[PDB]
């Protein structure tokens, strides 16, 4: 479905659209009126066309005919860089299908879009530009979503079937490079540059959260962490995958920690999925990543703390008792008590009544 | 292993430092029971020995000092810091002895001050007491050896810094100075230090300027200790300002005694006069009939008429010159000059890159260079109380501190119960009723609304919300100035009360309703946005039924009359004031109701066209069958909603004199109100009889107050002028009710509350109407 | 509005309630409320007390405070008539004239206008002090 | 109820002290003129490399404003210091030498601030408001007009350099939003205000602060005047660079027509003043209560017209062509109609000559 | 019950009487051998009146069986002392307590 929603959806990656002219040579010329060009969604990768099945429905690139997917621009109803220009923000434009010739207007704030012949007088659209960061992030969302969907499909192919090949190398490289991409800015930079980098990082994380990549990462890591030991994955998958499984899970935990570092919305999203993190905390392999994930979730979102009950605190105490004396668990425990100037009495009482009385 | 051995063992030292951090965090922001548990884990003596130790590592020493302060002094220090801003000075004999200058400036922070501050509550730790909810007190410390011991460490650290050793305690000068100075600053904020201790601390701060070795400001310091020095100087300046306020209050008492004696003398002289003039008597009448604020304004005007002798004017001028001299206006040897020069030099020597230090240093700089401005800003919080109410005011202040302590604590059962107990206590105190200006200056309303918003943001703890709303309503009812102060947050309250909770008792919408009542100014100042939000909520009230009603087993319908009844009541209160209708708000209410037809009931909609009389008949039929509808009955809900709508429409009608004048707006509104509801509907509703006593279910019965709204509409919008119309409506609806009341006047049915309700009806809704059109 | 009552009256009310506030919770029975009212000397009728209780068992200090303020509004109004009669003319013996109206308008304290004073006089040398006071009270 | 007002001597001393404190703080210490901003700004800028305390203060404010947040908190210290700096450079026939000396003194007092980085801080904190009114942004505008007072040239160059280097777009969005919110004379509100003013000046048993509460109509008159004065001083001196930059910013992603928004606000003010005249068309004379509001609106119109003039002044073809194609013509026609009828209505009487003088000045 | 293991001799004649104030210096010790409470660390005697319910049952019963100047080791069973619920973060459940207490004065 194609909507005309307005508001927070404007800043999200789904609102972005790309315009690819039919001709390949000198395709970067200025957009003249009547030029036959296509419109595609940058994130999903599908191609928008006026198919007879459902009118205005976006379709995959596997079937998009020129006569069915071409579009034209008209100012009114009525090689080289070539034509000078059409203004951004000040020049209106009317969308029109090349073959059908029907104007684009709202069919009926999730109002559907249909190509009625009458159209409307206020159906004109004016163009605005998007900076490099948004386009780069959206295309990365597309590529990572495709690769990760292929990986999770391959994982589900042999689920519970003891014995193609999973692209372990490409997946590992993607995780490492995404970790590098979401690296926090260093504190040595001045306040202006550091603040600009932090704002850019927050925008990038918000784009990833809106695109739904976080849910897919949760699905992938849940599927990969069903198994217990590398020998078990060797049994279901093979030796080659078993060798890289530790790296894959470590990098997945690292990416999950990085995607929710400092943003309130991403960590508040875990208000209902906290029990999953607490349950998978106790795993031996890849423990530092899940501990860092929990620490970031607890420090960033105050609303998460009210969900925690006695069993989660007891599990944290179990982690402290079973994984030596590390200060990260104790920092997590300290952050549990106080959140940005307000104290939670219940969790403080549980902490003071579980670990302290035992004296062991 | 020795605690001192951890110097080489980095991992164990780090783990112990973070363990101390956890100990602080669990016992942070109150939680005195956990503080007792930590006292069990960490003994009084153990902490004392560590504090005086010299070989302890830096992080461990800092963590130990912070642990001691957080489990022994934190809550009392927080309460005292909260009290530090409110100045309540009683007129005690010690207060009148306060002098602005010593009999040059004196040493700041030393002397006597009568400002009323609550005492500290402590409980000794005894861990074999029988297991027993009371608000458990914080742990107890000797607090007397601590004073001298802190002074001793401060002196020893100053001497060691003067010696310029290469092995400072804790491994750095910061770890040697910052924690002990933090402890000393907290002890000063608490006020434990006496006159001699304050004098010695002042001498340590500056040996030359404050004289009655080397100064601690004179020697080189890093930024971290500069932050605590800045805090200490801020506390000292605050103490100086408090002393100035106390002296100003003492002079106020003296001068008002003189002024009231002079005013009585002037009254006697004026009364003795016989044939002065036609203006001298006018002057006396103007001076003696104006409100006391006006009188004290006229008498205090002799600057740059004024029936005051030159002696009192000269005395006030002398006090004014003394106060300007004290402020440093002059129109290092003193505190202001010393702090200013220290701040300037600190900023000049190095480019400090710690934002907190910069902020605090410049805050002191502004406070010192603007003393008159600081005094002017602090004066509104100041107040004067009679010496006879000091105990009650102390109890009120303790209750206020207790309720303020819950501002930074998540809401729970014990906390909400203690909150309710505090509200009951503040209700039972008489000072809250005697002085509304004091009650507003302490500003309990702000923190009470903050707690209400914190809990509101399904709403848990409903009883505490209801008691909070009752307290807010009573505070509004106390005084008109408090009413203005609460109305200033009307939009905020309405945003909180956007969705009616529906719980029994008071609601934030009731707080909003009580915030604007019996005052023309507030109703005229009622802005567009609040009314627009209210009517939007009413419109949304007509699209779906109440989720609580659906979850209660009630049959599902397309709307919830109970939810809209509160909005109709609020609109009725906001339209009708002092037995009159305000035109500006009536215009807005009519237009906003008519813009959205969904605000009205589904029967009055143009599409359905059920009709109001038919709707009420269907409501009565529904109430007849229990299956079709304490537990709120749907028939009574729809009946009350329609009655409230009719009442709002009637009370929103233009005034009779406006109609007589012929102003277009009033005639247009009366016409549209007539068009909305026909007269036949009113006469039919009045025609409907009411069951009389074996008394019917009062909640589900046909309440006469519905007819009260109906007859109010009939009297206001339409009126009775024709003999035939009056006779017809009267015969149809009015006589049978009077006959029923006369029959029920018998002693067997006199005590029935149905008879009382119908009596209140007759005497307050219809009998005045018959009286008015008697001729 | 509870600001009408004087601090002496509010102290008397607090003492009267504390005389029967041995429980400490603040709750007072309806019979206890009537006993407190009798101790105050009002001696209100049973029907009036029941109506006041039903208007707003569960009687607390603020509720009795509001009830007493509503009751004492009548006493304040009773003294108001005498105050107006004694303030219309200082001597109060046939001293009604336009000069008194001019003096009142000059120093009313609310900054009244000459036209407003003329309108008030028209509401109603020769003048009636009682009629003028009644017109001012409307 | 005024007759039954109790005298002062009957009241207890514990409340008489309270009203004595209130009257004292209202009438004596508030009127005391303490000129101490100059001494502070001189002491802090002496520098005794390492920046002087004034530069550190400006840097700390810039750092506070640059921190990302939903909305900047009402910082009591920033507002206070901003006023201290602003009044410092405001002020401390006439011959040419004396006027030149006074001007040079004003430029030196402005250089005491604009070389420390005051302009960058002002732009940062007005851009960080995200288009929301308040007292802190009002103090920021006060500091801006004080720095730009007298049509200083180097300050405008520094502002242009910083604004182009940062390439931020939120500054013009904030200005547009702030100008959108600015109020215009409203007949309905005035009616509520004058109905409220008809009530007693003394409440029952207490004084009424209705007069001290302030007028509800044209409440943001000082704010609007300061904003338009800041804009006109920003384009003061026939600086062609800003005259071309305000209409359209080439570097920034989105262009905001500040001049067209100013014309839209002027048209809104014209509609409001025409409605206000139509309300007073029937009445023979003009009441003083409405006369004060009329004069306030007249001053606001004068300020906005001066701002538009200062935009136009200089051979800037782009701004002139943009304004020729806007809705300014309909506004001007409406002004001409209301001005003519206002002149004739005032000339009918003789007790409102000052309002006629203001009318002629705005003409 | 409680077992009074006499650490040191004390004056035999003096014994606690109901309604009298007892000052003690108890050095509490957990069952495992760890120390949780000590009055001597606080340097303040633990004043308590015998016959009331202010102090836990085992310590009161043992104090009834004490004598002036005498030292003893009073192991208290969990049912007697803080049974099945302990002071939060101080005493674990169903754990015995061992006290080292000697009397100072009986007045």
């Amino acid at each position: 479905l194609v909507y005309y929603e307005g508001g927070a959806v404007c800043t999200h990656a789904r609102s972005l659209w790309r315009l690819e002219p039919l001709r390949i040579s000198w395709s970067g010329s200025h957009l003249r009126w009547g030029q036959p060009l296509r419109i595609r969604h940058v994130t999903t990768g599908r191609y928008l066309a006026l198919t007879e099945d459902q009118g205005l429905v976006v379709v995959d690139a596997c079937k998009a005919h020129t006569k069915a997917t071409s579009f034209c621009f008209r100012v009114s109803k009525e090689e080289g860089m070539g034509p000078p220009e059409i203004k951004y923000g000040e020049s209106l434009c009317f969308v029109q299908h090349v073959a059908s010739g029907l104007w684009l207007t709202y069919a009926a704030l999730k109002k559907k879009a249909i190509l009625h012949q009458e159209g409307h007088m206020d159906d004109a659209l004016f163009l605005t530009r998007c900076q490099q960061e948004e386009s780069q992030a959206a295309r990365m969302i597309h590529s990572t979503a495709g690769l990760y969907n292929q990986f999770i499909k391959g994982l589900d192919s042999f689920s519970g079937k003891p014995r193609p090949a999973l692209p372990i190398e490409a997946v590992i490289l993607s995780l490492q490079d995404l970790i590098g991409y979401f690296e926090p800015p260093s504190e040595e930079l001045q306040h202006e540059e550091k603040q600009s980098k932090l704002r850019s990082l927050r925008n990038r994380q918000s784009l990833f959260q809106e695109e739904g990549m976080l849910s897919l990462v949760l699905n992938c890591i849940d599927r990969l962490n069903v198994y217990t030991t590398a020998a078990h994955f060797a049994e279901y998958a093979g030796e080659e995958a078993a060798e890289s499984w530790k790296e894959i899970v470590n990098l997945l935990y690292e990416l999950l920690a990085s995607l929710i570092r400092g943003n309130r919305a991403n960590c508040a999203l875990f208000s209902t999925n906290l029990d999953w993190v607490v349950s998978k905390l106790d795993r031996l392999e890849a423990s530092s990543g899940i501990l860092e994930v929990l620490y970031c979730v607890l420090i960033e979102s105050p609303e998460v703390l009210n969900i925690i009950q006695e069993n989660h605190i007891k599990s944290i105490i179990s982690l402290l008792d079973k994984h030596g004396r590390n200060h990260k668990v104790l920092d997590v425990l300290c952050s549990l008590c106080v959140c940005n100037g307000v104290a939670v009495r219940s969790n403080q009482d549980l902490i003071t009544e579980n670990l302290l009385p035992g004296r062991e | 292993m020795d605690i001192l051995e951890l110097s080489e063992r980095l991992d164990l030292q780090r783990f112990h430092s973070h363990t101390l951090r956890l100990y602080r965090a669990v016992c942070a922001l109150g939680n005195n029971r956990v503080a007792h548990a930590l006292c069990s884990h960490v003994d009084q003596a153990q902490l004392l020995h560590a504090l005086e130790d010299a070989h302890l590592p830096g992080p461990l020493r800092a963590g130990y000092y912070d642990l001691l302060i957080s489990i022994h002094l934190e809550s009392a220090c927080r309460s005292r810091r909260s009290m530090l801003s409110e100045y309540i000075v009683p007129l005690t004999p010690e207060t009148r002895a306060i002098t602005l200058f010593p009999p040059r400036h004196g040493l700041p922070g030393v002397g006597v001050t009568t400002s009323l501050r609550p005492p500290h509550h402590f409980s000794p730790p005894c861990f074999v007491a029988a297991l027993p909810a009371p608000a458990r007190l914080s742990p107890a410390i000797p607090l007397e050896a601590l004073r001298d011991k802190a002074l001793r460490m401060l002196g020893e650290a100053v001497r060691d810094g003067g010696q310029h050793a290469r092995d400072p305690v804790g491994g750095s000068v910061e770890f040697q100075f910052v924690p002990v100075l933090k402890l000393v600053s907290t002890l000063l904020v608490m006020g434990i230090f006496g006159d001699e201790d304050v004098k010695q601390i002042l001498k340590m701060i500056e040996p030359e300027v404050f004289t009655e070795e080397e100064g601690l400001l004179q020697m080189k310091l890093p930024e971290s200790v500069k932050l605590q020095m800045c805090n200490l100087l801020e506390y000292f300046c605050d103490q100086e300002l408090q002393h100035r306020v106390e002296s100003l209050a003492a002079f106020a008492e003296r001068y008002v005694d003189k002024l009231q004696a002079n005013q009585r003398s002037r009254y006697a002289l004026l009364m003795r006069a016989f044939t002065m003039s036609a203006a001298e008597t006018a002057r006396r009448t103007r001076e003696f009939r104006s409100p006391p604020q006006e009188q004290i304004n006229m008498l205090l005007h002799f600057k740059d008429d004024c029936p005051l002798p030159e002696d009192i004017r000269q005395d006030l001028q002398d006090f004014h010159q003394d106060l300007l001299a004290h402020c440093g206006i002059q129109l290092p040897q003193s505190l202001q000059e010393l702090v200013s020069h220290m701040v300037v030099r600190w900023a000049q020597e190095d480019y400090v890159q710690s934002p907190e230090l910069v902020r605090a240093m410049f805050s002191l700089l502004h406070r010192q260079y603007d003393g008159l401005g600081e005094l002017l800003r602090a004066l509104p919080r100041a107040y004067t109380i009679s010496p006879s109410s000091v105990e009650d005011t102390m109890s009120l202040l303790e209750c206020l501190g207790q309720i303020r302590s819950l501002l930074i604590v998540q809401m729970g059962p014990q906390e909400e119960n203690l909150m309710i107990q505090s509200i009951g206590n503040i209700m039972n105190n008489k000072v809250f009723y005697q002085h509304p200006n004091l009650m507003r200056a302490l500003g309990m309303h702000e923190t009470v609304m903050e707690v209400m918003v914190n809990v509101l943001g399904e709403i848990r703890f409903p009883k505490m919300v209801t008691s909070c709303c009752r307290f807010l309503c009573y505070f509004c009812r106390i005084s008109r100035q408090n009413q203005r102060s609460m109305f200033d947050h009307l939009s905020y309250l309405l945003e909180n009360s956007g969705i009616g909770l529906g719980m029994q008792g008071s609601t934030p919408l009731d707080v909003a309703a009580a915030s604007v009542i019996d005052n023309n100014e507030l109703a005229l100042a009622l802005q567009e946005q609040d009314l627009e939000k209210v009517v939007s909520y009413l419109a949304g009230c007509g699209l779906q039924s109440c989720p609580m009603l659906l979850a209660k087993g009630y049959p599902d319908i397309g709307w919830n009359p109970c939810g809209g009844e509160r909005y109709l009541d609020f609109l009725r209160f906001a339209v009708f004031v002092n037995g009159e209708s305000v035109e500006e708000n009536a215009n807005v209410v009519v237009r906003l109701l008519i813009r959205k037809p969904e605000c009205f009931g589904p029967a009055l909609r143009g599409e359905g066209g059920s009709g109001l009389l038919a709707a009420i008949e269907e409501a009565i039929r529904i109430s007849e069958d229990p299956a079709r509808d304490n537990r709120v009955h749907l028939g009574h809900a729809i009946m009350s909603f329609y009655a409230a709508l009719i009442d709002l429409l009637g009370r929103c009608a233009p005034e009779m004199h406006l109609i007589q004048a012929g102003k277009g707006e009033a005639l247009r509104i009366r016409a549209i109100l007539r068009s909305l509801v026909p007269l036949d509907d009113l006469v039919g509703i009045i025609s409907l009889p009411l069951q009389i006593p074996v008394q019917p279910k009062m909640s589900a019965s046909f309440v006469p107050d519905h007819k009260a709204s109906m007859v109010l509409f009939l009297d206001r919008v339409y009126g009775i002028e024709n003999q035939d119309f009056l006779l017809h409506v009267l015969d149809v609806g009015f006589l049978p009710d009077m006959r029923a009341a006369a029959s029920l006047d018998t002693a067997t049915f006199s005590t029935t509350e149905m008879a009382l309700a119908l009596n209140r009806y007759l005497c307050l809704a219809v009998l005045p109407l018959i009286t008015k059109c008697a001729p | 509005m509870a600001d009408q009552l004087t601090e002496e009256q509010i102290a008397e009310f607090k003492e009267a309630f504390s005389l029967f506030d041995k429980d400490g919770d603040g709750t007072i029975t309806t019979k206890a409320l009537g006993t407190v009212m009798r101790s105050l000397g009002q001696n209100p009728t049973e029907a009036e007390l029941q109506d006041m209780i039903n208007e707003v068992g569960t009687i607390d200090f603020p509720a009795f405070l509001t009830m007493m303020a509503r009751k004492m509004k009548d006493t304040d109004s009773e003294e108001e008539i005498r105050e107006a009669f004694r303030v219309f003319d200082k001597d109060g013996n046939g001293y009604i004239s336009a000069a008194a109206l001019r003096h009142v308008m000059t120093n009313l304290g609310e900054k009244l206008t000459d036209e407003e004073v003329d309108e008030m006089i028209r509401e109603a040398g020769q003048v009636n002090y009682e009629a003028f006071v009644q017109m001012m009270t409307a | 109820a005024c007759f039954r007002m109790t005298p002062l001597y009957n009241l207890p001393t514990h409340r008489a002290c309270n009203m004595f404190l209130e009257s004292y703080k209202a009438a004596w210490i508030l009127t005391e003129d303490h000129s101490f901003e100059d001494r502070m700004i001189d002491d802090l800028s002496k520098a005794g490399k390492k920046p002087d305390p004034l530069h550190q203060l400006v840097l700390h404010f810039s750092r506070t404003a640059l921190t990302e947040k939903s909305k900047l908190d009402e910082d009591y210290l920033y507002m206070a210091y901003a006023d201290i700096m602003a009044k410092s450079c405001h002020l401390e026939e006439v011959s040419f030498e004396e006027k030149e000396m006074e001007k040079q003194r004003l430029l030196y007092q402005q250089s005491r601030l604009h070389t420390r980085g005051a302009a960058e801080m002002v732009l940062q904190m007005i851009s960080a408001c995200k288009g929301e009114t308040g007292a802190m942004v009002s103090s920021t505008l006060k500091l801006g007009i004080s720095i730009l007072n007298g049509g200083n040239a180097e300050v405008q160059q520094k502002m242009l350099d910083y604004l182009k280097d940062k390439k931020e777009v939120g500054f013009f969005q904030s200005i547009q939003a702030l100008m959108q919110t600015c109020s215009v004379l409203d007949l309905n509100a005035f009616e509520r205000q004058n109905k409220a003013e008809g009530l007693g000046m003394v409440n029952e048993d207490g004084t009424v602060i209705n007069r001290q509460n302030g007028e509800k109509v044209m409440a943001d008159d000082e704010f609007t005047q300061d904003l338009f004065r800041f804009l006109q001083l920003l384009c003061e001196g026939h600086n062609n660079d800003f005259q071309n930059y305000l209409r359209t910013q080439t570097g920034n992603t989105t262009t905001i027509n500040i001049i067209i928004c100013t014309v839209d606000y002027l048209l809104r003010l014209q509609e409001s003043i025409s409605d206000f005249y139509w309300y007073y068309s029937g009445k023979d004379v003009i009441e003083e209560q409405g006369k004060r509001n009329f004069s306030k609106a007249m001053s606001v119109a004068k300020q906005v017209f001066n701002s538009l003039t200062e935009y136009i002044q200089g051979p800037c073809t782009g701004n002139q062509q943009s304004l020729a194609h806007s809705r300014l013509w309909d506004a001007v026609v409406g002004f001409l109609h209301v001005f003519a009828h206002m002149m004739m209505k005032l000339a009918q009487d003789s007790s409102q000559i000052e309002l006629l003088k203001e009318l002629l000045d705005l003409q | 019950g409680v077992e009074i293991e006499t650490i040191s001799p004390g004056d035999g004649r003096t014994f606690p009487k109901k309604g009298q104030t007892c000052v003690v210096h108890y050095t509490g010790m957990l069952q495992n051998g760890k120390k949780f409470d000590s009055s001597r660390d606080r340097n303040k005697p633990f004043k308590f009146r015998i016959g009331k319910q202010e102090v836990i049952k085992g310590f009161e019963e043992g104090a009834a069986q004490m004598s002036l100047g005498q030292r003893a080791k009073l192991t208290c069973t969990p049912d007697v002392a803080y049974g099945a619920t302990g002071h939060p973060g101080v005493i674990p459940p169903n754990a015995t307590l061992i006290f080292d207490v000697e009397l100072l004065n009986l007045e």
